């Protein structure tokens, strides 16, 4: 069984097949570098079946830069890295049978054991030999799947092979599309006319099939190959022998497996399946791979890597990457430049890169063993590049190693930049898995480690969570419900005690702004989101660009995912994002018309919330407002209209004393919500009523529901009653056992239950698609004297307690399983899906949209992370805007773009003058300056005269509003008032438009200091 | 009509003006000097004020200023406070020929943080202590119920529009809508009763207590209790147009009467009319009472 309150999120990308599969798994990984080793976390964080680690080598000081599990006392013992490690890498997963082993791998070393192995991952390996066991791999039967990867320096190298055969049981994990068929034709081929305003929004050769189709009743569950005609209409093969079309119709796309090929690798040394992510280079892949089989050859050569800045090895390289650029079936221009810094960096290993290529590498480890999504074929590439020749030529004592763990990143980037990152002053928010990992990378890379400058500030509300230790690796069982930011940072010195980092359990806002003023802001030098919403995005946003810093941001869902960087009068800000907001379903599909089971699952959600937050929420405010319900019987007695009393007397009618009558209502809420309901929509709407053109009402996508009659031997019945009962009795805090949910308890309590008959009404319908909720309908007088009747029985009866004026509000939990908000949400939705004939639909899918989870895996979250620790390296340095990448990926496909970020716009104000977002101006005064002097310092300095002032919220100064004449002679501090807190006051102020008429145009904030 | 004349000249420089309406402490908080709705509201306010809020209301503010609509009929004046404009209040005196006619009845409008993209807060003040739902969409409290204030149900034509609706819209509105002489069919399913004589009836009945309720809080109460906000301006509106409430007084006793012989809305009818004389009398008393500014 799949440990869902472990794996929800894992479920929600991968699917319950690809685990089941993936339960039965044995992965063999060799070479245990800081990539290998970050390839055992994701898997195991994954929780595989069974892995399986190999190393032949001995623990180092030089490994210390580059793994965050070995210790001092590792090094000196002189053991074995993996078997160092095996016993932290446990911790991550008990599920996963971890082992070890260190048999030296050479020429005559015997393949055949690894047989038992479905897939296999070789690292810091010998090219040879990696040919050698890819051989052997892909002659199995069925074939091992190999995978391949490289770090060195600045730059990596990935390679996949699955054989002359793999099948892809899913090209990607996009939910099949259904789409309404409003037209349709006996033709040869026929022609298939979908909802002319609802896109087609599918591709030539796919497969389809249809039902629930009228007129050709003989389509119902065949599958036609498509011809896309429009993006509203396609050709599906001859349909001229069918009988006639009438109306309606569902197409249902239908998934199908495909095969890949892959050549061996020794094969694909030339002519190599290259990806490309950066479209204005598309060579660049090919001299790398050009550039990686000479350093290769180099290395195979002399036994050793170049050194630094060595002209020998140099030029050694560049004849190799000559000579084999000749050989290659392409023959591409060398990049000398690439050689230069390859021979460079050859020593070096960068951490950052190793991240984002362990990700995708695990990313396709996964897909090896599941088929759930299309893989690399057959090379990736990924590049630091951008890094060197933003230093020009350095010299080699910049890399030349030092004794300290950072000889490795000093080797790639040079002490002086290794110092820079020691230095900073980094803002973090939120500790979520990226944030995590980022805080890894910081630990690995040195980073705020100086004992002067460097300062690491992360903060974040929440505490650890069993779901979250599925990604958060830095976590563990025995830190539930604790600080996530705490524990991060305690776990954090472990890995480098060198780091000085603080901590908070606060939520950035606007109220928390006071901690976090602008004085903060401008101690720090970068600072990083790790967010889940907008909203925090947006705030974050405007209090970076007002106190002039970078801002890096980087997004995650499922297997996409996306990075986002803003420099200083470089780039645009993130608000500059303007994608359209998401249009919602429409309220009468919503209310009384659904076609998707999601819109049913909304429905349960909101009746949910409604029932048991916001009508509790309305009872207990109301009696916070009124005293006692006599005083309420008094007012309304003298006609006083207050709100919602008319409610709170329902409820107190229907308000049960014990646990059968709160069955009872239950069982009268089932009556009213799924027999009631469709008797009086059909009244309203008959099953054959026409419209203005005579076509039926009845019509796609309006689907007409079915009255569903109660049995409480139905399992869905008997949970739906369950979860209703049990939250009723917790809304009028009636005490239960486990024993009275027993269904033949419940049966003897609705034994003598009477199920009230069904009379019609007269409702209007609101059946506007673009129609909203509304007020009520006021109230006629039979209701108020019925409430005035029910609540004089009540105090008449002594229900007019406090008690009686008490009952719970239930907020919605969605993990926990006792509180029953997702079986009821479940039972309800499922009813509603069955009421009007769609497909039910699960427990897990319905806990992912009403809670809406935001699918997660590890992979993703490692991939951006090596990514955006790249990019704050690059704004440390102090990069042009050309060195700044933004990066788009979605590992599904997969595909990884980068794109340049976009160049921040100037807003052309006025005559020729243009500023910037960056942009903000500043006037020095005194203290008899004045307004008057204000407007001519503005006309001077600026060449433009402010037409409107503004004070923050207050207004300062409008022409056209009465007697602000005299303002312009009042100085600064008589008419401001400030405070004794600042030397200077901040201002809008916009000016008049070309055209009389149009709103004043926005200038940049000015600020205004009361000295020179 | 001389009377015609001068109420124009008059009022034109009294339809809109600024006025402190909040005074100001030491540390920030504000001290609010008249009566107003949305003390908590105002007070927890974001100083993080939208820019294109300000501008939004700078470009309203001379259409504002320059097109008040100004007659016998009706009139709109206009106050805010001198340092912010988001802090608005509004006085309308009834539409002729309405049961509403001539009444005075002041407004408390807040302008949301995220405005112009959600129509401004809209309240009453003449409740009379919240006594009377004066129109079927104007709640005892004073909530207002308005399509283009997203209040009311409506299509999207008459719904809020951050892009092209406007403050002076709203205010039109108000009388166009609110401030009619047929207020009752107003209430969904009156307007079926439309025409029917028990619709006409009730009609009757609601418009003769709107009209007692009229004379009691909004002439009667408001001249006894002037506001600050406009003391001048009503005492000088009264004394110019106080020629036509003496009749109108009298016109709405006589109609009564004619009612008041009815067995079943008539009943109330005398209740509402020993009301309406004797605010009728106390009105008549306090024109007498009334100087010119
Ligand atoms: O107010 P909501 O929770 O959005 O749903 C209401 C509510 O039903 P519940 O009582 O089951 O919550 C109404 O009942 P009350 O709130 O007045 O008790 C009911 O009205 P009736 O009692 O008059 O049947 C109405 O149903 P309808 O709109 O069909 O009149 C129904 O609406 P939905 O369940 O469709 O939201
Ligand atoms: N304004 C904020 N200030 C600080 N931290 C924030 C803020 N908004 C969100 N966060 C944090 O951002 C983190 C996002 O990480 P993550 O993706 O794990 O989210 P989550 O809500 O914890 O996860 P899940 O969706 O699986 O329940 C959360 O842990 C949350 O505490």
């Amino acid at each position: 069984e799949i440990d869902d309150a472990l794996y929800s999120r894992q479920r929600y990308v991968l699917g319950d097949t690809a685990m089941q599969k993936m339960a039965k798994s044995h992965v063999f990984l060799s070479g245990m570098g800081g990539l290998g080793l970050e390839i055992a976390k994701n898997l195991v964080l994954a929780g595989i079946k069974a892995v399986t680690i190999h190393d032949t080598e001995k623990c180092q000081a030089w490994d210390l830069g580059t793994n965050f599990f070995l210790s001092e006392d590792d090094v000196v013992n002189k053991r074995n890295r993996a078997e160092a490690v095996l016993k932290h890498i446990a911790e991550l997963n008990p599920y996963v049978h971890v082992t070890s082993s260190s048999v030296p791998f050479n020429e005559t070393t015997d393949l055949s054991f690894l047989d038992k192995y479905q897939c296999v991952v070789l690292t810091e390996m010998k090219l040879p030999l990696q040919k050698k066991i890819n051989d052997f791999c892909r002659s199995q039967c069925p074939p091992i799947k190999f995978i391949s990867a490289d770090v060195h320096g600045i730059w990596s190298r990935l390679f996949c092979d699955f054989g002359d055969e793999f099948e892809v049981l899913d090209t990607t994990g996009e939910e099949p599309k259904e789409i309404f068929i409003s037209n349709i034709t006996q033709a040869n081929p026929g022609i298939v006319t979908c909802l002319e305003n609802h896109p087609h929004k599918l591709e030539t050769g796919q497969f389809l099939t249809f039902r629930e189709i009228n007129g050709m009743t003989g389509l119902n569950g065949s599958i036609q190959q498509i011809t896309v005609i429009s993006p509203f209409s396609f050709s599906i093969g001859d349909t001229t022998e069918l009988e006639p079309y009438l109306h309606g119709g569902i197409a249902v796309q239908v998934k199908t497996p495909k095969t890949v090929f892959f050549e061996s690798l020794e094969r694909q040394l030339k002519h190599p399946k290259c990806l490309i992510v950066d479209f204005s280079n598309p060579e660049a892949p090919l001299e790398i791979h050009t550039a990686m089989l000479a350093l290769d050859q180099f290395q195979e050569k002399y036994s050793r890597k170049p050194n630094v800045g060595c002209q020998q090895d140099s030029e050694e390289l560049l004849k190799l990457a000559t000579s084999i650029s000749e050989t290659l079936e392409e023959k591409p221009d060398v990049n000398a430049d690439i050689v230069h810094w390859l021979s460079w960096t050859a020593q070096g290993f960068l951490s950052p890169l190793a991240a984002a290529v362990g990700g995708v590498a695990s990313q396709e480890v996964l897909k090896a063993v599941t088929g759930k999504f299309s893989p690399l074929c057959q090379w990736l590439y990924l590049e630091a590049a951008d890094i060197v020749e933003s230093l020009g030529k350095p010299e080699c004592e910049e890399f030349l190693p030092r004794g300290d763990r950072y000889d490795a990143l000093r080797a790639c980037i040079g002490d002086t930049l290794c110092q820079k990152l020691q230095n900073l002053n980094i803002f973090l928010v939120g500790c979520g898995a990226i944030g995590c990992e980022m805080l890894k990378n910081f630990a690995l890379l040195g980073v705020g480690t100086s004992k002067e400058k460097g300062m690491i500030t992360v903060t974040d509300p929440d505490l650890i969570e069993k779901s979250n230790l599925n990604r958060q690796f830095l976590f563990r069982p025995h830190h539930i419900q604790k600080p996530k930011s705490y524990t991060a940072a305690d776990a954090t010195l472990k890995i480098n005690s060198q780091i000085k980092i603080d901590a908070h359990l606060n939520k950035v806002c606007p109220t928390t702004e006071t901690i976090y003023n602008d004085e903060f802001y401008t101690k720090q030098d970068v600072i990083i989101t790790a967010l889940d919403n907008v909203e925090a995005r947006r705030y974050v946003d405007s209090r970076c660009l007002a106190n002039l810093r970078p801002l890096l941001d980087s997004g995650t869902m499922g297997t996409k995912g996306h990075t986002e960087v803003i420099v200083p009068h470089l780039t645009e800000s993130y608000n500059s994002h303007r994608d359209p907001p998401e249009e919602e379903i429409p309220f009468s599909t919503l209310k009384s018309f659904p076609a998707a089971i999601e819109h049913t699952i909304q429905w349960a959600r909101d009746k949910f919330e409604s029932s048991f937050s916001h009508k509790p929420s309305l009872f207990n405010k109301f009696w916070q407002t009124y005293s006692s319900a006599e005083e309420v019987l008094q007012k309304i007695q003298s006609g006083h209209s207050l709100e919602g009393c008319f409610q709170v007397i329902k409820l107190l009618s229907r308000r049960p004393r014990n646990w059968s009558q709160c069955v009872e209502l239950a069982r009268l809420k089932f009556e009213k919500y799924f027999n009631h309901k469709a008797l009086q929509l059909l009244h309203c709407f008959p099953l054959d009523i026409r419209l203005k053109d005579g076509s039926l009402f009845w019509q796609s996508p309006k689907r007409p529901p079915s009255p569903i009659k109660f049995d409480l031997n139905e399992p869905l019945h008997l949970s739906f009653l369950q979860n209703a009962a049990k939250l009723y009795a917790t809304v009028y805090c009636i005490p239960f056992a486990e024993e009275d949910l027993s269904a033949d308890a419940l049966l003897n309590i609705l034994s003598e239950v009477k199920i009230q008959e069904f009379k019609p009404s007269n409702k209007v319908v609101q059946t506007d698609e673009t129609a909203r909720k509304p007020d009520h309908v006021p109230i006629s007088s039979e209701d108020e004297r019925n409430a005035i009747f029910q609540l004089e029985k009540a105090i008449l009866s002594n229900e007019a307690t406090k008690s009686d004026l008490q009952m719970a509000v239930l907020s919605f939990e969605k993990d926990d399983d006792h509180n029953g908000h997702i079986d009821f949400i479940t039972a309800a939705s499922n009813l509603r899906a069955k009421m009007y004939s769609i497909e039910p639909a699960d427990r897990f899918k319905t806990k992912r949209i009403a809670g809406k989870i935001i699918p997660a895996i590890a992979t993703t979250t490692a991939t951006v992370s090596g990514l955006v620790a790249l990019e704050m390296i690059k704004v440390t340095g102090g990069y042009p805007f050309e060195a700044y990448k933004n990066c788009f990926l979605n590992l599904a496909i997969p595909i990884v773009v980068f794109t340049e970020t976009t160049e921040v716009r100037k807003t052309k104000i006025r005559n020729g003058i243009s500023f910037t977002i960056w942009d903000r101006w500043t006037v020095h005064g005194k203290e008899d300056f004045t307004l008057l002097d204000f407007i001519n310092a503005v006309k001077e300095k600026y060449g433009i005269e402010p037409t409107m002032v503004v004070q923050g919220v207050k207004m300062l100064y409008v022409p056209v509003m009465p007697g602000h004449a005299k303002r312009l002679k009042l100085t600064m501090h008589k008419l401001v008032k400030p405070t004794t807190e600042k030397k200077y006051v901040d201002l809008t102020v916009s000016f008049a438009p070309d055209i009389d008429g149009d709103e004043d145009l926005p200038g940049p904030p000015v600020r205004y200091y009361f000295s020179h | 009509k001389s009377l015609e004349e001068k109420y124009v000249a008059v009022m034109k420089k009294l339809q809109f003006d600024t006025f402190e309406m909040v005074s100001e402490d030491e540390d920030g908080k504000l001290g609010f000097k008249v009566n107003y709705h949305y003390m908590s509201q105002v007070k927890n306010a974001n100083d993080a004020n939208s820019a294109a809020r300000a501008r939004r209301l700078a470009q309203e503010a001379v259409t504002l200023s320059t097109s008040l609509p100004l007659s016998s009929s009706s009139s709109v004046f206009v106050r805010c406070d001198e340092e912010r404009l988001d802090i608005m209040k509004v006085l309308i005196t009834g539409p002729a020929d309405t049961p509403y006619a001539n009444g005075c009845f002041e407004f408390d409008v807040y302008f949301p943080q995220d405005y112009p993209s959600s129509p401004p807060l809209v309240n009453l003040e003449t409740t009379g202590g919240h006594s009377v739902r004066f129109n079927p969409n104007l709640y005892n409290d004073g909530k207002v119920c308005l399509s283009i204030l997203n209040t009311w149900h409506g299509r999207p034509e008459e719904k809020w529009n951050p892009q092209t609706s406007s403050f002076l819209q709203v205010l039109v509105s108000v009388q166009s809508l609110i401030l009619v002489a047929e207020p009752y069919f107003n209430e969904p399913g009156y307007e079926r009763s439309r025409g029917t004589p028990s619709g006409t009836q009730s009609s009757r009945e609601y418009d003769g207590n709107i009209r007692q309720a009229t004379v009691k809080w909004a002439m009667l109460e408001q001249i006894r209790n002037p506001s600050p906000c406009f003391k001048e301006v009503i005492h000088k509106h009264f004394y110019l147009k106080r020629v036509e409430i003496m009749a109108q007084c009298e016109e709405w006793i006589a109609d009564i009467q004619q009612y008041s012989s009815d067995k079943r809305v008539g009943r109330t009818m005398s209740h509402h009319a020993a009301a309406l004389k004797r605010h009728t009398a106390q009105l008549r008393e306090e024109l007498l009472k009334l100087p010119c500014p």
